[PDB]
């Protein structure tokens, strides 16, 4: 569950079958995004799970795995950002800027996109009968 | 002041509950009363090897008697005023390097002085046995230290030995033409059929511990709980947070197991150099000077004060000897309270510190009178503490209880503590 | 897998099963792809677009004069036109603060045309989006609470009626909202 | 002390394989110390170390823990839980495989679903009992959790699954009403449409309820009677904070009978509603809480196992929407009102029954829920407002959703 | 770094070391 | 003499416990070291045997 070995794959793909060179870019950038959104959500989640396992009913190797992998997204963000320095000259004072815009902005575009799903469970549940435009026939 | 690696046993990341404690505590005393009884491959002192928690001819000859004489030794060293979490870490693995250096010294003492003798393989088995017999009771003390047990190790395997032989005391099976008072008195009564006869000559039982002892002990055992109930009491109230009324008590015992076992363990070792001393050389002045020894009891020197009496009938024969040893055993323990308060962490400083952090104030007091009441409470109590567990030992010993005379207090004391402990956690 | 098409430039997974966070991954890349290709900067800037701004406004603007024609029916169409295009055609990389408010505002316009004309479901559904991404005022609480009251949901009604009151006890018709709605819910019952 | 009205009829409406489920489940003494002291002590010893270390606190496996964090870590809040989500988290759990090192998940989630549903399995019965009775205990770890990690919407969820997995039927519109022993779904649903909660049931008259729920048997309508007036609907008198150095709230609630009329709040003595002051009280305030008797044995005739009613109480905040403290499960509670002796008190008759010979103000006993409220008091000065929910977790009845301020004045 | 059930497995493997030396001497002393 | 003297008046100090409390004391103690003793005393009297077996 994670966006990062498609741009390998997309890498790969590169090596043989001549694609756009931009299209690196791109997947470049979707990775930055991702390790931003996961960063902030680690930062934001720390203390919580710190008093749950204080508390005591999370375990204890829990814990461990949790440390792990803050530290773990860390040096995938910098691997990242040293990647895209290598492809393209001075270009990483624009690229955290950039990554930080398009993290949130692509969250709420996704969280629109939702209610054309979700409009149709509240009508499942509820037992509604909604004929055209809308309206209802009760 | 130098590097440390050596081996040690983890903490628990998160508080460990209250029956697991149990178990644990259960467990290892159990390891280590079967530790007591296997005895050595390579096959006197009476009141010290029961208050050390050692017996002769087994695997735990050596006792917890390196350890205790280890802290007797960092106790003087903060007598003198010779000496933050890496202080206290320093501090507890020169503990523990002392320690070991000093098992493995006593155990070559031990073998030296034992009388297997000189005449080697075998020698060094037993020296090799005796390490490892030591340093898993050393490891296993530190793990119930830990938090996985209640309490230190040391206070409750020696509080197990000495109810043990009371125990033993009273109830022996072991039939001499009985070994037990109880089982003793309950046979004659039935045997013999005299009961005036029976009485007077069950009661008094010279060759062997006989009822009047065991009626002694218990008397002195109901006498000295009690004491232990008195407390002094000082009220206290909240700044920061205002409706949190309390109370602070101080107890009478301030280190109510502690000055014992130190006095204890420091007789243990100038009685067993001064013996290993008068044996290597057969004449000197200063040898004859820390003591002689004959018919085996010292006598007529440094170690003939300072060892213990056994009766009325010492005490009554020479006066000075017994004036000179209840000024010892009461100044002895009075200058060791004093002394192991501070390096504790409870002197009344660091609890006025602690009050400070609290904010916990004295109702009526104000704001330097409670520093300066702690001052005026704290120590007089640890002296009167350190002076009436010395009392009450040589009280006990004129009594001439079954047991070691100060055994019964080291148990009243480890159960109360244990019991208080066990209280105040609940459950 | 994957194949990459030649000529779109689009990024498509030829599997026949594919997982979700996969496909919306690759809708995203492809996104992003076709708006990098359309911006010919080397080095983009996060400062906004003019003509696609420009435009909007345009749209946005035929839509909401039909409210002097009295035309209720297409000025939806339009509003909803107008949010497609400016969810659509802005690029990613654009900045947030001038992209949530402009959403806003043209949601909100959106809200009330079609809990006047009649539809509430879509209503109701556009009120949650608008609430539970940071906007949290009495001038959604009260059409939120109408409209769980018209499409018959009592007892959510009244939860968001006293989470509305709970934040501007001096208001004036949640207090009425809040009346209708505990009169009801007793019938509902008793 | 607290009469159960259902120990008697919850035996004769479960179905035969429930009850046999329920019913179902020189040198040898140196060798014997050998033995002893080397295989037995080590063995038992660390078997009962790792068992103690393994399991959580909560009485979970640690595997389950890690996989509920695991989900709702990563929980997009574009979706909307319904039932299905939290029984699919749950056809994850690590304690379903001990039992059935066979079963794959999706089997889990298949039985789970053909429980609710009231549908037969066919021949894995003795397996979706043992999963369906275990099921409980991992639902009090995932709303433990969720409350943990200041997550309302989850919490309401897992609530709602408990109720459905208890009572046998899925979460719809009017299922208060299909939560009665015996209802033919067939004909109530789509001969009715207006009937939708207990209180709207009893304004009809006694036959009327037999002909459109659809049973007409006398012997057995008053099963079902005597089933629909047996379950409580709670109500508030008075609820407000307390300011000890802890606050705690301290709520007034009136355990009925979803057949009595309204009583109004004025009719109360005033005297019931107050608390004594004494010092042993001031020590601890839930002394009182916690003398008043059990709750019976709930309505269940399709849960294999046997249980006690609850009342999952649980607090959060009004100004975003967070769960601010773990749900404080009560358990006692005085259901005195429910009684056969107070019959009179009844809502078809319609004559101001509050006016009656048999009607006593001091007879009605009226019950006290405590909830400490776990966090300091705001440094602030001002309003600080809450909303206290109190869900039960055995039947589908009416529950309490209430707002009460805190006016920090110093 | 040593855990609880280390300790309890040393302690009891030097007893049961022990007594098979004592055991070991016993029946070498009874065998010649 | 000051020793004493202080003593004295921190004796006079210190408060008496009630007889009440003393026997939930000696109970709790009683049954501990009853415990601890019938412990010592199990495992003294299995070990002889043993003991003699062995050497």
């Amino acid at each position: 569950n994670d966006a990062h070995d498609l741009y390998f794959q997309i890498k790969e793909m590169s090596e043989n079958e001549k694609i756009h060179e931009k299209v690196l870019k791109a997947a470049l950038l979707n990775r930055g995004a991702e390790s931003v959104r996961r960063s902030l959500k680690l930062k934001e989640l720390a203390p919580q799970i710190n008093l749950l396992y204080k508390n005591g009913s999370i375990g204890e190797d829990y814990w461990k795995r949790f440390e792990t992998e803050v530290k773990l997204i860390e040096l995938e963000f910098k691997d990242t950002l040293q990647e895209a320095e290598r492809l393209q000259p001075g270009w990483v004072q624009l690229f955290v800027m950039v990554c930080k815009e398009i993290c949130f902005n692509q969250a709420l575009s996704r969280r629109y996109q939702s209610i054309l799903k979700r409009k149709e469970v509240c009508i499942k549940e509820w037992e509604l009968k909604i004929n055209n435009d809308g309206r209802l026939v009760n | 002041p130098f590097e440390s690696f050596l081996p040690e046993v983890i903490a628990p990341e998160r508080k460990v509950p209250y029956n697991q404690k149990l178990i644990w505590t259960g467990v290892s005393l159990l390891i280590f009363l079967i530790l007591g009884q296997i005895p050595l491959y390579g096959i006197p002192l009476y009141w010290l090897r029961a208050m050390l928690a050692s017996n002769r001819g087994t695997l735990l000859e050596l006792g917890v008697s390196p350890i205790i004489t280890s802290s007797m030794i960092f106790q003087f060293l903060q007598g003198t005023q010779l000496l933050s979490k890496q202080d206290r870490e320093l501090f507890q693995i020169a503990q523990k390097v002392c320690a070991i250096i000093l098992i493995l010294g006593q155990a070559l003492v031990v073998v030296m002085t034992g009388n297997y003798g000189a005449p080697l393989p075998i020698c060094l088995l037993l020296i090799f046995q005796l390490m490892f017999a030591s340093l898993i009771v050393m490891l296993l003390d530190e793990l119930l230290s830990k938090g996985y047990g209640l309490g230190s190790g040391i206070s409750l395997f020696t509080a197990t030995n000495i109810a043990e032989q009371i125990f033993w005391r009273a109830f022996a099976p072991t039939t001499v033409n009985f070994e037990g008072a109880v089982i003793a008195f309950f046979h004659l009564l039935a045997v013999r059929k005299d009961k005036k006869r029976a009485l007077v000559e069950a009661f008094y039982r010279t060759n062997l511990p006989n009822m009047f002892q065991v009626l002694m002990t218990v008397a002195i055992f109901l006498f000295v709980l009690y004491l232990q109930g008195f407390r002094y009491e000082l009220p206290i109230r909240s700044t920061k947070v205002r409706g949190q009324i309390g109370i602070y008590p101080i107890k009478l015992f301030y280190t109510s197991n502690t000055p014992i076992m130190l006095q204890s363990a420091l007789t243990s070792n100038i009685f067993l150099i001064s013996q290993i001393l008068f044996q290597k050389y057969p004449t000197n002045p200063l040898i004859r000077l820390i003591g002689v020894w004959g018919i085996q009891m010292a006598l007529s020197g440094l170690a003939y004060y300072i060892q213990p009496l056994m009766s009325l009938s010492e005490a009554l024969l020479d006066p000075i000897k017994t004036i000179v040893y209840i000024t010892f055993v009461l100044g002895s323990c009075a200058v060791f309270s004093k002394t192991w308060i501070e390096i504790s962490g409870t002197s009344p400083r660091d609890i006025a510190k602690q009050f400070k952090d609290q904010g916990m104030v004295i109702n009526g007091k104000r704001e330097t009178s409670i520093y300066r009441e702690l001052k005026k409470i704290i120590p007089t109590a640890a002296a009167f503490g350190g002076a009436t567990i010395g009392a009450l030992s040589v009280g006990s010993d004129l009594l001439g209880t079954l047991g070691s005379g100060a055994s019964i207090l080291m148990a009243t004391t480890t159960i109360y503590g244990y019991y208080e402990a066990a209280a105040k956690e609940g459950g | 897998t994957l194949e990459y098409n030649a000529n779109s430039k689009l990024i498509t997974a030829s599997d026949a099963v594919v997982a979700l966070s996969t496909e919306t991954n690759i809708d995203q890349i492809n996104v992003l792809t076709t708006s990098l290709i359309g911006e010919t900067n080397p080095n983009f800037t996060p400062q906004p677009n003019e003509a696609l701004s420009k435009m909007i406004k345009g749209l946005f603007e035929s839509g909401m004069k039909n409210l002097q024609q009295k035309k209720l029916n297409e000025a939806l169409k339009n509003v909803s036109l107008a949010i497609e295009m400016a969810q659509r055609k802005r690029a990613p990389w654009e900045a947030f603060a001038i992209q949530l408010p402009e959403l806003h505002f043209m949601l909100r316009s959106k809200i009330d045309l079609c809990l006047i004309l009649g539809k509430h479901l879509e209503a109701l559904q556009d009120l949650d989006f608008l609430l539970g991404t940071g906007l949290i005022q009495p001038d959604v609480f009260v059409r939120k609470a109408d409209c769980l009251l018209k499409l018959r949901q009592w007892e959510e009604a009244r939860a968001t009626c006293e989470r509305g009151l709970a934040l501007a006890p001096e208001d004036m018709k949640l207090r009425a909202l809040l009346i209708e709605t505990a009169r009801n819910l007793a019938e509902y019952n008793g | 002390f607290n009469e159960e009205v259902f120990k008697n009829l919850n035996e004769e409406y479960t179905s035969d394989e429930i009850k046999q489920f329920r019913r179902k489940f020189s040198p040898l003494l140196v060798v014997c110390y050998v033995a002893l002291l080397g295989l037995i002590l080590p063995y038992f010893v660390s078997r009962w170390w790792a068992r103690t270390q393994s399991y959580t606190k909560k009485g979970i496996h640690n595997v389950t823990a890690s996989n509920f964090v695991s989900n709702l870590v990563n929980y997009k809040p574009s979706e909307i839980v319904t039932t299905d989500l939290i029984l699919h988290w749950l056809s994850f759990a690590h304690e379903f495989k001990q039992f059935f090192p066979d079963l794959q998940p999706t089997d889990f989630e298949k039985l789970l679903q053909d429980h609710i549903n009231r549908r037969d399995s066919g021949k894995l019965n003795n397996a979706k009992f043992r999963i369906v009775a275990k099921c409980h205990s991992l639902l009090h770890g995932l709303l433990d959790i969720a409350c943990g990690f200041r997550n309302l919407d989850i919490a309401l969820g897992a609530i709602n699954t408990f109720k459905c997995i208890v009572q046998a039927v899925p979460l719809t519109p009017n299922c208060q009403i299909l939560q009665l022993p015996n209802v033919d779904k067939e004909h109530f649903i789509t001969k009715t449409g207006d009937i939708h909660t207990l209180g709207k049931l009893f304004t009809l008259e006694d036959a009327k309820i037999g002909e459109v729920l659809g049973i007409k048997d006398q012997a057995k309508l008053n099963e079902t009677l005597r089933v629909a007036s047996h379950i409580p609907n709670l109500k508030i008198i008075k609820a407000d904070f307390l300011v000890p150095g802890r606050p705690y709230i301290s709520l007034k609630v009136l355990v009925r009978s979803a057949k009595q009329p309204l009583i109004p709040t004025s009719l109360i003595p005033e005297e019931n509603l107050t608390e004594p002051q004494d010092s042993e009280s001031q020590r601890d305030p839930f002394a009182m809480m916690s003398k008043q008797p059990l709750v019976p044995y709930s309505f269940a005739p399709f849960f294999p196992t046997k249980r006690r009613g609850s009342w999952c109480c649980l607090v959060s905040s009004q100004k975003d929407g967070k769960i601010l403290q773990t749900p404080i499960i009560i358990e006692k509670l005085s259901y005195k009102n429910l009684n056969d002796d107070k019959d009179f008190f009844d809502k078809r008759i319609k004559m101001d029954l509050t006016k009656h010979e048999k009607f006593d103000i001091n007879d009605w006993e009226i019950g006290t829920i405590k909830i400490p409220l776990g966090q300091p008091a705001p440094e602030t000065v001002g309003d600080f407002f809450f909303r206290v929910i109190v869900k039960s977790t055995d039947y589908f009845t009416t529950d309490l959703d209430i707002t009460m301020n805190m006016k920090v004045r110093d | 770094r040593v855990d609880p059930l280390v300790v309890l497995f040393l302690a009891v493997g030097f007893i049961f070391s022990v007594v098979a030396l004592h055991v070991i001497s016993k029946v070498a002393g009874k065998l010649f | 003499v000051e020793f004493v003297r202080e003593g004295t008046q921190f004796l006079a100090k210190c408060k008496k416990p009630d007889l009440k409390e003393y026997t939930k004391i000696v109970k709790a103690v009683g049954i501990g070291f009853i415990a601890v003793g019938i412990i010592g005393y199990a495992i003294k009297l299995i070990h002889i045997p043993i003991r003699y077996v062995i050497v």
